[PDB]
């Protein structure tokens, strides 16, 4: 065995039925390979690499894949850019995301982290050769992330650096939580519930953990202080429609109030587009019930800058960066050519 | 590479005012804008850094509430906005980039905020408006070590009051200072003469000072006690 | 929150130091000319990027980072500060000795007989003759630092080369007759010279 950190075209696989309409299957079929059967996992005994979640180029055609989904997938009635605007078909879609794997082609092996304490960034101990990663669901989210994997023993903080504060910090939770998001049967209005109890256990917990990465400070949380309306609330897709909910209430530093927590959300159908660029027009919701289950894993947060001469750290939730989607779930793997 | 800010701008206590960078010659959508400010006299301050690919922003609790920062994609243009202007905020604003963090690929790899492209800056001066002629003081000659005399205006605006001695027949030795502008938003000058000390007493002294705006013309004879 | 010394010079052909006090965190500088917008030279403490002469070095030792600069030339003539992170150093006017040092004059006026009978008192203190152009007016009521109302102006050349600079002290007659003493204390290259003043 000899190998060095290299950069190589991975491929994606999936188990993605043929015959689907749903749109990531749709794009599966033709983008990704069908999910090898019975896979293998090597233990390399008494063997110490170093990861590093922040600089891995995974995450970057990861990227470039789900970019190329969407722009396949949604279908915009009206796209403005610069000076630009075309008008188009826009008939509604099935909307579900599926599990992706990424996998090594020949000459190169994945290398991942078994290290269940594992920030993302050290050396590791308990190292393990793979061809494929297990399976990630492209699902994008702003603030909060949504049906990921959790947290093998303690929660996690990760971040390139707490103490540059120009850098996102993601928290990865112990113990999901439910977010039900429901549009019910004037119509762009819909919301979401979180059992009150439950969350503020663990955000309890998260504020003890950021309270330990730095020097036992008095912790709280605030609204974003700026920026786009995709950032300033939790947004995401759900069957098609773009939600996008205030968590305002999420963060209630007063009670760290414990019925259900609901939070009150919009469909909207003018979105920016999140290839940068401009804004998209899309067609009024369905009728009937819309309504998405999901677990709630993670957090993306920035910490306010100042304040070295006070007694407390104060964070603030926001998104932007989709990557670091996908870094919360690609933090264990390292593309390696032997 | 590079970042082209506004010019100058003059406001009154209270209100609001906008200043801009231009990015050009870069993915200005990459890579995070921090905002930065210097008082006449101090060090710069940091006032806080946006990310322009969402917006995203980061104040110091000093400056939230004071200062926000905004962008517009489709120009590429950085917008700083101070509001309640107080004396205090008369300063430099300076805009730069700093390639170390941001979205997308070209991070260039330094764990300090890289602050590599700076603007020049923009002026913004905070001067309570309205008028007022200035009024006029000697700096009277008193207490080999030779003698300095001279004068203080105080209180007038706008710039500016031009200085002379014995009507522009008097050139050796003097010089006026530039204005200062005071918590007032009133600006104020000294001028000043080097002389023999064997002249007090036999050799006359008188101010000059002339203030257009207001009409002001003022003559004051400095005699030493 | 760095703090830095607010002046240094040197002549050409030598070399000099610039230092920061206050952090043990990754530091970087720039070098903001007359005229122009700041230009990073080190950053993390001794590294260089491409474009930067090899006359400039960074070192740290034990919660203070320094730049060096070898072989002056007068380009060099300019502002110098650092950074880590949003902690910033005040800042040092680096210049290149084209003339003889040359220490200041300062003479401190007291209030006039006629802005008295105006309810104001204004303390003015004029430094000149001096080279290089930059010096510390520290204002004291009686021993003791004075913060408010203090406005000081930048050395500007004179008619002969040298630099003055002006600095003010704005009281209402109550605090001007409360301390008996008040003096200008200005220092250039070292050296500090106090003038004081009394109500009397
Ligand atoms: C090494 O990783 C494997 C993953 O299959 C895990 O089950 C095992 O407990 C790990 N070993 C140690 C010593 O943690
Ligand atoms: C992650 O762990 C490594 C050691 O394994 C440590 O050097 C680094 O500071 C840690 N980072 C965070 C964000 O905890
Ligand atoms: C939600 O969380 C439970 C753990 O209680 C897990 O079994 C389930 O797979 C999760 N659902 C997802 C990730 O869609
Ligand atoms: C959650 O993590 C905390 C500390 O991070 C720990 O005390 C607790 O046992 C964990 N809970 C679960 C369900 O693992
Ligand atoms: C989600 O909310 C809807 C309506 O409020 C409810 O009928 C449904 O049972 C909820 N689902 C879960 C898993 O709680
Ligand atoms: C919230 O979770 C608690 C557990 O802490 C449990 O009683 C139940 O699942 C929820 N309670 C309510 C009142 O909804
Ligand atoms: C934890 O931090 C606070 C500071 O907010 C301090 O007052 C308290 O004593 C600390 N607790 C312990 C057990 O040290
Ligand atoms: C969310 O609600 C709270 C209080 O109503 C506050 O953070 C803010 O006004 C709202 N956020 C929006 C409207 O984006
Ligand atoms: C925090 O919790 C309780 C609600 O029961 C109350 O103190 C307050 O209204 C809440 N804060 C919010 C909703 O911002
Ligand atoms: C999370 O998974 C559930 C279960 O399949 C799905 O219904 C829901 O749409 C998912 N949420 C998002 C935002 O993809
Ligand atoms: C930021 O984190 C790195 C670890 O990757 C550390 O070396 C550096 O000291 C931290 N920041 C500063 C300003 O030192």
């Amino acid at each position: 065995p000899v190998w060095k950190d290299a950069d190589t075209t991975l491929f994606c696989a999936s188990d993605a039925k043929a015959h689907e309409t749903e749109v990531h299957n749709v794009w599966a079929t033709h983008a990704c390979v069908p999910t090898d059967p019975n896979p293998q996992e090597i233990h390399l005994e008494n063997v110490t690499e170093n990861f590093n979640m922040w600089k891995n180029n995974m995450v970057e055609q990861m990227q470039e894949d789900v970019i190329s989904l969407w722009d396949q997938s949604l279908q915009p009635c009206v796209k403005l850019t610069g000076g630009s605007v075309i008008k188009q078909a826009c008939p509604k879609i099935s909307f579900d995301p599926i599990p992706i794997h990424y996998c090594t082609p020949a000459g190169y092996v994945i290398l991942k982290c078994n290290d269940k304490n594992f920030n993302g960034t050290g050396p590791c101990k308990n190292v393990s050769s793979v061809q494929c990663t297990h399976g990630i669901k492209p699902v994008v989210s702003t603030q909060l992330l949504l049906n990921g994997s959790l947290a093998e023993e303690e929660i996690i903080i990760r971040s390139e650096n707490l103490t540059n504060n120009a850098k996102t910090i993601i928290v990865h939770l112990n113990k999901s939580v439910e977010i039900n998001c429901t549009r019910p049967s004037d119509i762009r209005k819909a919301y979401c519930e979180i059992n009150g109890t439950k969350w503020n256990k663990v955000l309890k917990q998260v504020t003890e953990k950021l309270k330990e990465h730095f020097n036992n400070k008095t912790i709280i949380f605030q609204p974003p202080s700026g920026g786009d309306l995709e950032i300033t609330m939790h947004s995401f897709n759900c069957r098609g429609e773009f939600f996008y909910c205030n968590t305002t209430q999420l963060f209630n530093n007063t009670c760290i109030c414990n019925g259900t927590i609901t939070l009150p959300c919009k469909i909207k159908q003018i979105i920016n587009m999140w290839q940068g660029t401009g804004q998209a027009m899309y067609a009024p919701p369905i009728d009937g019930k819309i309504n998405c289950v999901s677990n709630i894993t993670g957090i993306l947060l920035t910490r306010d800058g100042g304040a070295n001469n006070t007694s407390n750290e104060t964070f603030r939730p926001g998104g932007g960066n989709i990557k670091d989607n996908w870094r919360s779930e690609l933090y264990k793997y390292k593309v390696v050519q032997i | 590479a590079g970042l082209m800010q506004s010019g100058a701008v003059m406001k009154n206590s209270g209100a609001s005012v906008r200043v801009s960078c231009q990015a050009d010659g870069y993915d200005f959508i990459d890579y995070v804008i921090h905002w930065f400010r210097q008082r006449r006299g101090e060090g710069l301050e940091w006032l806080g850094w946006m990310n322009p690919s969402g917006g995203g922003t980061n104040y110091p609790r000093p400056f939230q509430g004071k200062v926000t920062m905004t962008r517009d994609t489709s120009t590429e243009t950085a917008y700083l906005d101070v509001r309640g202007l107080t004396y205090d905020d008369t300063a430099v604003y300076y805009c730069v980039r700093d390639r170390a963090n941001g979205s997308g690929r070209r991070r260039f790899e330094s764990v300090n905020w890289f602050l590599d492209l700076w603007g020049r800056g923009t002026q913004i001066t905070v001067v309570s408006a309205s008028t007022k002629g200035p009024s006029v003081f000697p700096l009277a000659p008193s207490s080999g070590g030779t003698a300095a005399l001279g004068c203080l205006v105080k209180d007038y605006f706008p710039e500016p009051v031009t200085v002379s001695w014995n009507s522009g027949a008097l050139t050796s030795g003097v010089h006026t200072f530039p204005a200062v502008l005071q918590s007032s938003g009133l600006y104020s000058l000294s001028s000043v003469v080097t002389v023999p000390s064997s002249s007090l007493g036999t050799q006359t002294y008188i101010c000059n000072v002339n203030h257009k705006p207001s009409n002001t013309k003022v003559d004051k004879r400095v005699e030493p006690k | 929150a760095l703090t830095q010394p607010r002046s240094v010079s040197a002549s050409p052909g030598q070399s000099v130091t610039i230092s920061c006090t206050g952090t043990h965190n990754y530091v970087s500088w720039c070098q903001q000319k007359p005229g122009q917008a700041p230009k990073l030279l080190i950053y993390d403490f001794n590294k260089r990027p491409s474009g930067v002469s090899d006359r400039f070095s960074g070192s740290t030792s034990g919660n203070t980072a320094s730049l060096t600069i070898s072989g002056l030339q007068a380009d060099d003539e300019g502002h110098y500060f650092c950074w880590a992170f949003e902690n910033i150093g005040g800042g040092t006017k680096l210049t290149v000795l084209g003339q003889p040092k040359a220490a200041p004059s300062v003479t401190l006026f007291p209030p006039s007989s006629e802005e008295l009978q105006a309810n104001k008192a204004t303390l003015v203190c004029l430094i000149s003759d001096f080279y290089p152009g930059a010096v510390t007016v520290a204002w004291k009521a009686d021993s003791s630092p004075v913060k408010a109302g203090v406005e000081t102006t930048t050395p500007s050349k004179q008619s002969n080369n040298k630099y003055a600079a002006s600095s003010y002290l704005s009281l209402t007659p109550e605090q001007w007759k409360s301390h008996r003493s008040y003096s200008c204390q200005v220092t250039h290259e070292g050296s500090t010279v106090e003038k004081t003043v009394a109500p009397t």
